[PDB]
């Protein structure tokens, strides 16, 4: 743990934030998601969530309306309503206030820049090849890994498309394979149950041991709120190190951990 | 029609299996005992109990809970009916109950369906009075304590016209109009 | 020791907090209600109550459960004594189990505790009597109703004193000798 | 299906069976396996469900345990045992009198075998690149595509190990990889909660396009025994075709799906 | 050597084919291809050569003219004249007559099959998926890896070309990295001024050495017709083993070393 | 190249240097080079050269005495002379002034970093990933692509090793496929005799069109000294442009098409 | 037009530039000294010249040599005229074939020009008497030799008329025709 | 051994046949007519003719070149004697050199030699008389106009002691003694 404060001083860290951080907003759930696409395709709420994860469920609506628009639409007008302030998470304050060079996500939403804009400060949005072009070595980046309600040509939620996406062939992953290559990331907000994280882990950790190198490889973090004793060995195995917390009121030990880099 | 039915009675299966006779519908019943919850709705104990029972099969099935509800105690049974009546049998009913000043309930039963896409609840009711002796053949339960609204023999010396007034048959017959109309 | 508690009862927070005081250890309580099942042993009862509690907390969490356990009745409660009482209250329980010809009754805790690891279960009893009328204060369900044995007090009415001989207090003492003794 | 009955003739459906055919056997069940390694950890069965996976729950043992021949051990005795009869399970008496060309598997044990030589069969197991310079075109061929219990720097039962094998690099890929052009395979004993199916064929399927000739991909099948509605639209949009029955009982249904093939 | 007349015997040799063959047959030949494009697009025939390789020559007219086409209708029609007459080809007598049961080849021409016909014998011609479904373990196998003059998008007769294929992902490649593991290969009529061949072995060998079985690893050869130091030594590395001769008329020697394979 | 101007002015340009700078110097030439190891191996300098390419006729040495350690000395020692002024090469002079931010090179020397060190500027050197893990932004970067001669497992000096860099999986390569998107590369000093710019290019350009934006890809340039009509059609396919001049004095003309870009 | 010349006499350089002086065309000479090859026809000679020059230049480039073939000698020199005058010079000329009884002699120059695409052969031949003494300036090789047709002066002592009736500026003037035309 | 050569003299495979007939090592010769270059020095002439001769044929090859070398001619043959004889031939030979005032002349072979690594020269020379009439058989070129030192017949009527003291067997002779004694 001290480590990793180690480098938020230097310049070494890339933030990685998930869907649990838009919480406190009080935006959707996935829940309410797929209660909806249940209403909407005849089912009943329990009923559907029975012969399928995720994203199947989800893709089964797309495949019978036709394609995913109509869902985007619901999403992008219900998560971006005017009943939502920004001012009232700490959350976010702290992210707005803290140095990170670097800020990728998979959230859809577009609170993370409100949020830097808010508190006054500036930012290069990154979400195609085109983008990769303007970057500034004087503004925050912040990278939408998995799409945004900007296109749905991109938008990853459904199967199909959480696979191609693994084969990270894509312009965008061609340049967080290059991002790594001497940096930790930061991972919050987000949950133990993807793969992505550990293909990319998995992956980067060969390298290293290859060149044999490997007491170099930077340290990663992944602040989970409940503590759970098996996981850590395995993502011990790809340099990855749990940093849990007490409090049981998740939200809170969350916005704790972000004052140690909030500090002035 | 091909409906299944999850129970733990086996008297179930044969009520069941000859008040739907000639409907069309049949029955595919298999034995399991899924244990109820204890609540105060019935709406949220059936639901759970379909829920296990569809859990159990993954096909149509239907699941049915039978309650008593006794005036003189504030209605405690219902949902809860049978350890109640595995425990304090015959002898401990008629003589505390029966014996009662306020010897009035109601039976229902509700009938939780699961179409593998909703659920739908059926119910019915019959007013009642308890006797204050076990009366008729004891071989299905408290069919031998309850007598109906307007007769003074009980449902097991009844006979096969138990299920012609009965609450079941009640429940059955909007079961039976739904199946018949369709999936609505 | 910091363990947490999920219950329904706010007084048995009460009661658990003076129980444990000055010991070492201490109760996060927390109110949930969770819903019990219809069984008949305890043990599964306070396995799956249990269970539902780390399903909702994840950290060491401890369980209790009540339960009377009526001579007359057959020892028809015990698992299900929440619904008899607050069908009842104390009106419609003494003038018919108080004045039969047993009013002997046991009343028995168990305590369902997880250490993140494995299930421990510990119990006690404490043997007593119905009294004919309602006696003392009326804030914690049936102490009032409650005499134990050798005594001709109700649980409510001999105050402070009735957490030294109590079923939850030789449940807890063994729960506390588990929980000072190691994780064994 | 009647299409598939058609080729079972030519000689171009490939079999792959799963660990759902054994079980009738009576053999044990990643329950008891699971279960085991609790018990050998100090843990409870249930508890130490909440944890991970079944996969994980045994990257876990073996990182304890050092290795895993501890417990590869005591797979091979216990179903390897001398309680088992092999002419009382018809499942396995009907694979061994149909004629099928090309046998796949991803289970551990050695029954297949055992039975197509009860009933007077030849075959060559295959598990390495060496057996592959043996193959004969006049005998059956039965592949262990994840390993047997006779080594173990090759045993898919972890994490780690169901990913390198993500890739299709090992040699015996290199050979699926080239069975599938050109023939069609019949799934059977599997359950669908394993992506390794549905990144082969989504991959394979992906090619006929390109090559602008769909209308020539083989046709595959997958008797599964109580069916799913949505899990069946998603599973055409590779190219698999499910079929199924009404009998209830699993092993009832197996059994005579496969009576439509034995006779001759 | 020796050893490659024994691999023969038991039927685990494979043969490669080039364009040396072509050559008692009296066809054209690249010096002519190429002096005719120079005279074509208005060059000479040496000023011409001075500005590239031949692949880049010939992707040079396609590009001015519009497509290959144009080219593909000469070369076919002078290639397969009138006037040459296959009962004079003793080599090609030798190829019908050994007992090799999978010929590649890179020629673009039909000679091979036309022999393998005069002299009584029957085969498979794979130059595409759709062939790849019809193959019989009873007749020989002719495998077109360099395209034919009936197909436009498949010859191999430029860089663009010469590139794509070299990943690897066609699918008739995904068929010969898989005909090799457990399987020798002869290259004849071939040189080495062509680096596929250094891809394919470079990697088919570092395979066996992961698993360390390297002493099993088949072995291959390549006769060529005139020795040279250097390049042995390379050649030994990824695997490969010459058989040179002292004949100094080429021709005679390769109908020679064919010898040691017809022996009725 | 008017265009060309324009990129420069903002910041999209990248340096790739090659051999042809470094011969105005006066160094050792390849010629001398492949002519040593001939007297070193009994050949003379003019039948040697007839076996084989020169990266071949480097590999050969190497097997023969074992390892490239023999070599990589009289090369150090030979070419880092001290009879070589830098103050009098105005091609590095002007490199040294003009405002490059990244440059990429294939020479093994170390005279770029002298210059810029001569002429008062700072740099760092990445020839390994621990150095990406030092990069600065208000330093120049110098990245050897093709290893030092302060480390021998990278030097590329031979056929398998120009090979297995060919698939583009070390550290450095990720890092040259991610500044590429974005923008465009000026080579110079090279000589069109490889397959890494082409296979490098045809492989980010295929890219941009699938991302549908390729009116969007830069355009790099190859500034070559003498004229080629084929060349620049095959060139012209993957947006590489094409500078040539008149003078015919190869240094003169290099070093006017520099001064272009260093004014003031 | 720019054409480039490649040779070894540094006075075909001069007098390439003054016969060319107001055409249009202007030559860049370089000397490199292309060692020629033996054979009879002079059209692979300078096909292999040409080439050797292309392959040194790469650009738009012509060359050009120069024969003589003396009728006494059977027509011996043309294509190895350099190495006979380089040795034997005017000394061992004049009174071994002047003297002869036949002294007629041809002098030709045969020009090969390469366009970057094609070669283009453009020639010319001047009848002529080969001296029986050396006479005029020795500065330019064996124009003090040669007697052309028509005169009794030697192309030394001429003058700068020398490029007008002679063989180069006939295969020159052929050349600036092709040159002016355009790329026939 | 076993050394190739390559020539256009069929009378030159013929006089090495017998020259080297019992030494050990043995000739497979071919006929090819590779074109010499015009050079002074017979040392690059013999590197660029036994390169292309080692082109041509890829295996151990040696190539011979035999040049005449008259000092009334200030040497000007050698390198360059074919054309020479294959102008002139026998008749404008001895009429215009034979009757000249000094007719000394000196014969030299050079051979060079590859095994395919390295690059080996040897020579020969002799000395000699040109004749003032051709005498002798007229089917091996010069052989009938070439008085040896010593003697007053010429090579062709000598026989064949022509290959004894000529130069042909002087550098034949270290040729076969670098044979002989191996690879040094
Ligand atoms: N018999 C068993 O119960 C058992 C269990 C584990 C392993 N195995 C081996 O594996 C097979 C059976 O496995 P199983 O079906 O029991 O597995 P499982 O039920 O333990 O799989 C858990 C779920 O994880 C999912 N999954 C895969 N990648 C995921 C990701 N990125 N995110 C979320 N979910 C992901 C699937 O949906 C799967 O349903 C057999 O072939 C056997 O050899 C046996
Ligand atoms: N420093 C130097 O002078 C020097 C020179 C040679 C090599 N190199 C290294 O190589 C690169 C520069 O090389 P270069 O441009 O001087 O030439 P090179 O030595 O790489 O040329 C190799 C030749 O092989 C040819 N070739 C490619 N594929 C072929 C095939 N399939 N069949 C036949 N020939 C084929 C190419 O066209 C080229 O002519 C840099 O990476 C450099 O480090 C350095
Ligand atoms: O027509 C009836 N006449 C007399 N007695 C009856 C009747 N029907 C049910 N009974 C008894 C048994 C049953 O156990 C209990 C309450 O019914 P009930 O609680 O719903 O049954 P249950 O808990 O055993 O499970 P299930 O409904 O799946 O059979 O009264
Ligand atoms: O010392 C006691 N003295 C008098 N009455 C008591 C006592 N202890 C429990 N009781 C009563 C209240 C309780 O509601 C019922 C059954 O206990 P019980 O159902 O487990 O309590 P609860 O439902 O309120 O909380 P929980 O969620 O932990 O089950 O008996
Ligand atoms: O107008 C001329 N008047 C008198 N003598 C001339 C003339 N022009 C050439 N010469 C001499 C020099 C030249 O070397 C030789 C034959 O010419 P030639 O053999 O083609 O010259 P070359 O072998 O030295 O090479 P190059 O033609 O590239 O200069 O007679
Ligand atoms: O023993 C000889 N006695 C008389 N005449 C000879 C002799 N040997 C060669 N000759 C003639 C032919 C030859 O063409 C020319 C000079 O020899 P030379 O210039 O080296 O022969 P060449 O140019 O035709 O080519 P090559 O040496 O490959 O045969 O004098």
């Amino acid at each position: 743990m001290e480590q990793l404060l180690a480098d938020y001083k230097k310049g070494n860290v890339i933030l990685f934030v998930g869907a649990g951080v838009s919480m406190n907003l009080g935006l959707p759930s996935w829940s309410q998601l797929v209660d909806h696409i249940a209403t909407e395709l005849g089912y009943d709420p329990d009923i559907y969530r029975t012969f399928g994860s995720a994203l199947e469920l989800a893709e089964y609506y797309k495949l019978k309306k036709g394609k995913i628009g109509p869902l985007r639409s619901w999403m992008d007008r219900m998560w971006h309503s005017s009943d939502i302030d920004i001012n009232k998470s700490k959350v976010h304050e702290y992210i707005a206030k803290a140095n990170f060079p670097i800020i990728y996500t998979t959230n859809y939403d577009r609170w993370i820049e409100t949020a830097l804009s808010n508190y006054g400060k500036e930012y290069i949005k990154i979400s195609s090849v085109s983008d990769i072009a303007k970057i500034d070595n004087n503004k925050t980046q912040i990278i939408k890994f998995a799409g945004d309600f900007d296109d749905d040509s991109s938008i990853v939620l459904d199967e199909t498309s959480y696979f191609q996406r693994l084969e990270f062939e894509t312009p965008l992953d061609i340049k967080f394979r290059s991002d790594v290559l001497g940096k930790s990331v930061l991972f919050i907000g987000y949950s133990l149950s993807d793969i992505n994280i550990r293909l990319l882990f998995y992956k980067l950790s060969k390298l290293w041991k290859e060149q044999k190198l490997e007491e170099a490889q930077p340290k990663s973090y992944i602040f989970l709120p409940r503590p759970n004793p098996i996981q850590e060995e395995i993502l011990e195995q790809w340099r990855i190190g749990m940093i849990s917390s007490e409090n049981d009121n998740p939200g809170e030990s969350l916005e704790e951990f972000l004052k140690n880099f909030v500090l002035v | 029609m091909n409906i299944r039915f999850i129970t733990r009675n086996r008297h179930k299966i044969k009520e069941i299996n000859k008040i739907l006779s000639g409907t069309g519908v049949v029955v595919l019943a298999s034995e399991h005992s899924i244990d109820e919850i204890q609540t105060e709705n019935v709406h949220a104990l059936i639901k759970d109990k379909l829920l296990k029972a569809f859990k159990l099969v993954g096909r149509p099935v239907f699941v049915e809970h039978t309650g008593l509800y006794i005036e003189s105690l504030n209605g405690f049974p219902g949902g809860l009916t049978q350890i109640f009546w595995d425990k304090l049998q015959a002898d401990k009913f008629s003589q505390l109950l029966g014996t009662s000043e306020n010897p009035r309930l109601v039976a229902k039963t509700i009938i939780g369906y699961c179409d593998s896409m909703k659920i739908y609840i059926f119910e019915g009711e019959t007013q009642g009075t308890i006797s204050p002796v076990p009366k008729g053949p004891r071989d299905f339960q408290w069919d031998c304590i309850f007598i109906p609204d307007g007769e003074s023999e009980t449902f097991a010396e009844m006979g096969d016209r138990k299920n012609e007034i009965s609450m079941r048959k009640k429940a059955f017959d909007k079961f039976k109009e739904y199946l018949l109309e369709g999936g609505k």
